[PDB]
């Protein structure tokens, strides 16, 4: 058999759902996402940290001339100077007091630490999410890993379900991402080649082993002034440190929708948005005809106090009188109300005590026991507290959230405008036949 | 790498009212304290506490 | 859970109340003031004789 539903797709909070064959008896049908996984398709463009800034130790043409050379290290630097003339430790290097050229080398590499200390950048693109599921159904459990698509079937060795797709689809992640020591953030770093000293990405590679890399720091050489040997030279602060300092808080720490963020890969767990449209082919071997099912003969609904609330704060009992001993199946039939007790022992006659929790300022809910139905009509009063550390099991609508004191007195004061405009227009229409009839 | 300690704050005490709490807090050092809402705005809220 | 109740301040007097959590069970309190003192704020001026 196969029945089509919508889950809400929030963890930990228990989904009920009543199948309700022709032929057959009435069967339960609870869904519990036990965990989720919205996961994005990234490629790292580069890593970034601290650069080295490496400088060779500078040469002299002693009595001649140097030319700049053209390398491809990293923020390659190099010039030339006239006569300096240098001092090491005896008083002199060379012969020429003039034409006694140096040649100021520079560059930068990646830092000893960086193999720890590094960030990557990544762009993300259209996120498929992925669930976890625990199912019951009768007697059998089952688990399941599916992707929620709309396509991609999740099985468990004689049950097929397919889910999805997403009501609103949604992404934590923005289109470019850095992760720092697992450390998420939604940082529009500088494209790949699209170096800026002092900012961000200003050095870059494919790897922290490449040897292409590529930086643009702003490193310039000046001329060496005091007698004793030396390369002088003044360079950006490093934009790696800039954005540590001003990095903000993670991803971990603002993803909305309560999503916990994860990396090794990078992805969303325990994500709670939107709901899941699930079909699932439910064998019929679990299925149990009405002919051997317990059907009850008559039963009725007594409320205790009931309080609309998170928790199970609301009491209330069935007098039952059946024809033999069975297991029948309690369901409620209205979306602002949900049972604890899936599964209740029935006896010849008797009476069942059961919990449930309520969304609506009224319980004015019908209940099901081996399908016969009965109206629960009560009055919830509000909550004695003020916050629970667990969620909400039921979503608040407008049609059943009211009260039917507020919705009595609604309705009295805009029927009383209805049928005074009405008396009026039958008024005014006598009036006119009057008028024809005696004229 | 490897495992470092790190302190744990005085737990906070919470009041609660209607659509609301407040956290009582004692940090003598400064301690880092992270709010966030769990629907369409994060309004994520990050501040550095010393003193109660 | 937080139950107020308006206690007479009559000694040796049980005060009965029923508190009853909606999702639980009523249950029975029973307050008793076994003893009250009222005592002032007290200073010495001066003895004599």
């Amino acid at each position: 058999f196969e029945h089509a539903t919508t889950v809400p797709n929030v963890p930990g909070i228990p989904y009920k759902a009543l199948v309700e064959r022709a032929g057959y008896a009435p069967l339960n049908l609870e869904i519990t996402v036990v965990s989720s996984e919205l996961t994005p398709s990234t490629n790292k463009e580069y890593v970034t940290c601290r650069f080295h800034t490496v400088i060779p130790s500078p040469q002299v043409k002693c009595c001649g001339s140097l030319e700049c050379k053209a390398s491809s290290k990293a923020d390659y630097t190099c010039r030339v100077f006239g006569g300096v003339y240098p001092f090491m430790w005896g008083g002199a290097q060379c012969f020429c007091d003039s034409e006694n050229t140096q040649l100021s080398e520079a560059y930068v590499e990646f830092a000893p630490d960086c193999t720890i200390d590094h960030a990557v950048a990544l762009k993300v693109h259209t996120a498929a999410l992925k669930v976890g599921l625990r199912i019951v159904y009768g007697n059998t459990t089952a688990h399941l890993d599916t992707f929620v698509n709309g396509v991609t079937p999740g099985s468990s060795r004689d049950l097929k379900v397919i889910a999805g797709p997403i009501s609103a689809a949604f992404s934590p992640f923005d289109h470019k991402v850095v992760i720092r020591k697992g450390l998420v953030y939604n940082y529009d770093f500088p494209e790949y080649g699209a170096m800026k000293p002092g900012a961000f990405g200003d050095i870059q590679a494919s790897s922290l082993d490449a040897t292409d890399i590529v930086a643009r720091t702003d490193i310039r050489l000046l001329k060496p002034s005091v007698k004793n040997i030396h390369v002088p030279y003044t360079q950006a602060v490093s934009g790696y440190e800039m954005w540590k300092n001003n990095s903000g808080r993670p991803l971990q720490e603002t993803a909305p929708f309560g999503c916990k963020i994860e990396v090794e890969p990078l992805r969303a767990s325990n994500c709670a948005y939107g709901h899941i449209p699930i079909s699932i082919d439910i064998p019929d071997a679990a299925f149990v005809r009405s002919s051997e099912s317990p059907t009850i003969l008559e039963v009725s609904c007594t409320v205790a106090d009931c309080i609309y609330s998170a928790d199970f704060g609301g009491s209330l009992t069935l007098q039952y009188k059946a024809d033999r001993e069975g297991h029948c199946p309690v369901h409620s039939h209205s979306t602002t109300a949900v049972l604890k007790e899936a599964t209740t022992h029935v006896t010849a006659v008797g009476s069942i005590t059961l919990h449930f929790s309520t969304s609506s300022p009224q319980a004015n809910f019908i209940v099901s026991l081996c399908g016969k139905k009965t109206t629960c009509n009560a009055e919830c009063k509000p909550p004695a507290d003020h916050i629970i550390g667990e969620p909400h099991k039921v979503d608040q609508e407008f049609q059943a959230a009211v009260s039917k004191t507020s919705w009595n007195w609604l309705l009295a004061l805009f029927g009383g405008a209805s049928s005074l405009i009405v008396v009026g227009l039958i008024v005014l229409v006598c009036s006119s036949m009057l008028i024809n009839t005696r004229r | 790498p490897t495992v470092c300690p790190v302190p744990l704050a005085h737990t906070p005490t919470v009041t609660k009212w209607f659509k609301g709490i407040t956290l009582h807090l004692t940090a003598t050092r400064p301690t880092l304290l992270t709010t966030r809402k769990l629907g369409l705005r994060a309004d994520a809220t990050a501040e550095w506490i010393t003193g109660t």
